[PDB]
RNA sequence: GGGCUACACACGUGCUACAAUGGACAGAACAAAGGGCAGCGAAACCGCGAGGUUAAGCCAAUCCCACAAAUCUGUUCUCAGUUCGGAUCGCAGUCUGCAACUCGACUGCGUGAAGCUGGAAUCGCUAGUAAUCGCGGAUCAGCAUGCCGCGGUGAAUACGUUCC
């Protein structure tokens, strides 16, 4: 389990069911499912016994995972090491892509608490 | 068996030119493995320990043992009685049985697993194993289970020396991280 | 950046194309941190003009496409009173 | 491929074996052509 | 220090992006609009003055 | 060259959602007003897209910006952190500009925060008003969730001056 991606669910459609891979969105999936020829297909989770194979064989082209994590990791760690300081803001709680501070961005800096008071 | 063939035919004898052995005869030998389970309780109640007991019959087929306290522990559960944890030695044609699973099916099926044990070996001869994942064992059905339990693996070594522990490791096909 | 592409003022890439050809010169004060590191210009260690104080900057093999101005910031850390 | 061995059930369908899985068999490029590319290779004239 | 951001003005840029807009009644830059490159305040006292039709004030 | 964009946090004010009166896809259909020659730039072609190549016409009730969107018609998902929402970030591109690190915008791909309607408290509005959907302009090299306008769809309630 399972036999491209890992873990794909069941009673779901494919293209939804492949869109949880890591890896594969929706327009690829749109892509992939282009070459498949499945015209949606299947609903629950019975495509075809071969046709499971050679669409997992085109998912085996696209990669992969946790590898892809890796290269997620291992870009950051080449950003870190680097300097830097672009993987200065990924670890400052700071927000990398330029996007000030003074109020909100607390997608990374969380909520709690508070330690201020005047006068 | 067909595992069990195949140090008699190929591995051996590929051994015995690799270095000197007193007596001719003299080879290493598997011995048992021992599957940890460990669980974890948190806490104590389970409340079914043994339902994850009955997990690892698939893992291996000789039946579980569940691993009593001997020492009572300040931080965590418990003092003698209500055991944490179980255990199992499979040995005869079973060890080869479940080893050739190992190599064939359980450890490739892992996500970011490539190879491991480097600094793992004891430097006398036993190997060990850590194994994080009831989806590495092919028996196991997926909707079975749910939240993960742990696992590990023990393989034994007669040699006495880990420079002939590792040798005797790398011919039977177990990967290693290099 | 576009295309065609990269652009250092110019008188970095003179300066260290005689910093390379020979002298083998080390660590020089740029005001023009705009300009982007090149193949060329590995190895050498730039006293960066963040404005306040030059910071001197190494070059490993690695950094290429970040702007050689961006590995030192201006900005002072952090200032918060109690920590912990 | 097939494998001939024994079990609780009589049949046993399986996604992945050694002689399929990319690390056993060799070393088969499968997705990767690691480090493609770095540290550096970027230039475009 | 307006005669000197003026002398600045007038002055050909090094670069023609750098050229922005001002009122030539009023030294003040900033909120200047381009079209009629009027101070808002320079076009509101000429429109009190009335410079052109028309109508003037709040129609439609 | 920086900084005016700081960052442990507080507050004011907007935007987007927390979804089946919905999401997604396909088809079909109705605007107003404004801007345009150092400009608008059709059509044809290239690129998944952004845009690019090239170039007709227009000093404009002629032509261009420009396609209206909600809606309607069907297909599909069937109640969940979801085909809900889009945050954050990575990679690869693109427009403007000598030049996009600080500190620009946009796109493709990937990643898929929080949030399942919100305590105390508080605001607006008596009809084409509230509700909501798109469009244009001033600003402007580039940058408009702000501001100023344009039109589409379009209600509920008003016993009354006891009380604020």
């Amino acid at each position: 389990a399972r036999i491209a991606g890992v873990d794909i669910p069941r009673d779901k459609r494919v293209v939804i069911s492949l869109t949880y891979i890591f890896g594969i969105g929706r327009t690829t999936a749109q892509q992939v499912l282009k070459e498949a020829g499945v015209s949606e297909d299947t609903r629950v989770r019975d495509l075809t016994e071969e046709e499971l194979g050679k669409i997992r064989d085109i998912i085996d082209k696209l990669k992969v995972e946790g590898d892809l994590r890796r290269e997620v990791s291992l870009n950051i760690k080449r950003l870190i090491e680097i300097g830097s300081y672009r993987g200065i803001r990924h670890r400052r709680g700071l927000p990398v892509r330029g996007q000030n501070s003074k109020n909100n961005a607390r997608t990374r800096k969380g909520p709690r608490r508070t330690v201020a008071n005047k006068k | 068996n067909r595992l069990k063939e195949k140090y008699n035919k190929e591995i051996a004898p590929a051994l015995m030119t690799k270095f000197n052995y007193d007596s001719v005869m003299q080879v290493p030998k598997i011995e048992k493995i021992v599957i940890n389970m460990g669980v974890g309780d948190a806490v104590q109640n389970a409340k079914a320990i043994d339902s994850a007991v009955e997990e690892l019959t698939f893992i291996a087929g000789q039946k579980p043992v569940v691993t009593r306290a001997k020492k009572s522990i300040a931080g965590f559960r418990l003092r003698e009685g209500m055991p944490i944890g179980a255990k199992v030695t499979l040995r005869g044609e079973r060890m080869y049985d479940f080893l050739d699973k190992l190599i064939s099916v359980s450890l490739p099926r892992v996500r970011d697993f490539r190879g491991v044990s480097k600094k793992s070996f004891d430097g006398r001869g036993n190997y060990t194993l850590g194994i994080k994942e009831q989806l590495i064992f092919p028996e196991i059905d997926y909707d079975k289970v749910t939240k993960v339990r742990g696992m590990d693996i023990v393989i034994v070594t007669t040699a006495n020396t880990d420079e002939e522990a590792r040798e005797l490791l790398t011919q039977v096909g177990m990967p290693f991280q290099k | 950046s576009l295309k065609k592409g990269p652009f250092v003022d110019g008188h970095l890439m003179t300066k260290i194309e005689k910093l390379n050809e020979t002298d083998k010169k080390q660590v020089v004060k740029t005001w023009s941190r705009r300009s982007t590191i090149f193949p060329q210009f590995i190895g050498h260690t730039i006293a960066v003009y963040d404005g306040r104080k030059h910071v001197p900057v190494f070059i490993s093999e690695d950094m290429v496409g970040h702007k050689l101005g961006e590995f030192a910031p201006t900005r002072t850390y952090k200032g918060h009173a109690s920590d912990d | 491929n097939e494998f001939e061995t024994g079990s609780v059930k009589e049949e046993v369908r399986v996604e992945i074996c050694s002689e399929c899985h990319p690390f056993y068999t060799g070393r088969q490029k499968f997705a990767s052509a690691d480090g493609r590319v770095d540290r550096f290779n970027k230039k475009y004239g | 220090a307006k005669k000197s951001m003026i002398a600045k003005q007038q002055r050909t840029p090094k670069f023609k992006v750098q050229e922005y807009t001002r009122c030539e009644r009023c030294g003040r830059p900033h909120s200047v609009i381009r079209k009629f490159k009027l101070c808002r305040i320079c076009f509101r006292e000429l429109a009190y003055k009335g410079q052109i039709p028309g109508v003037k004030k709040a129609s439609w």
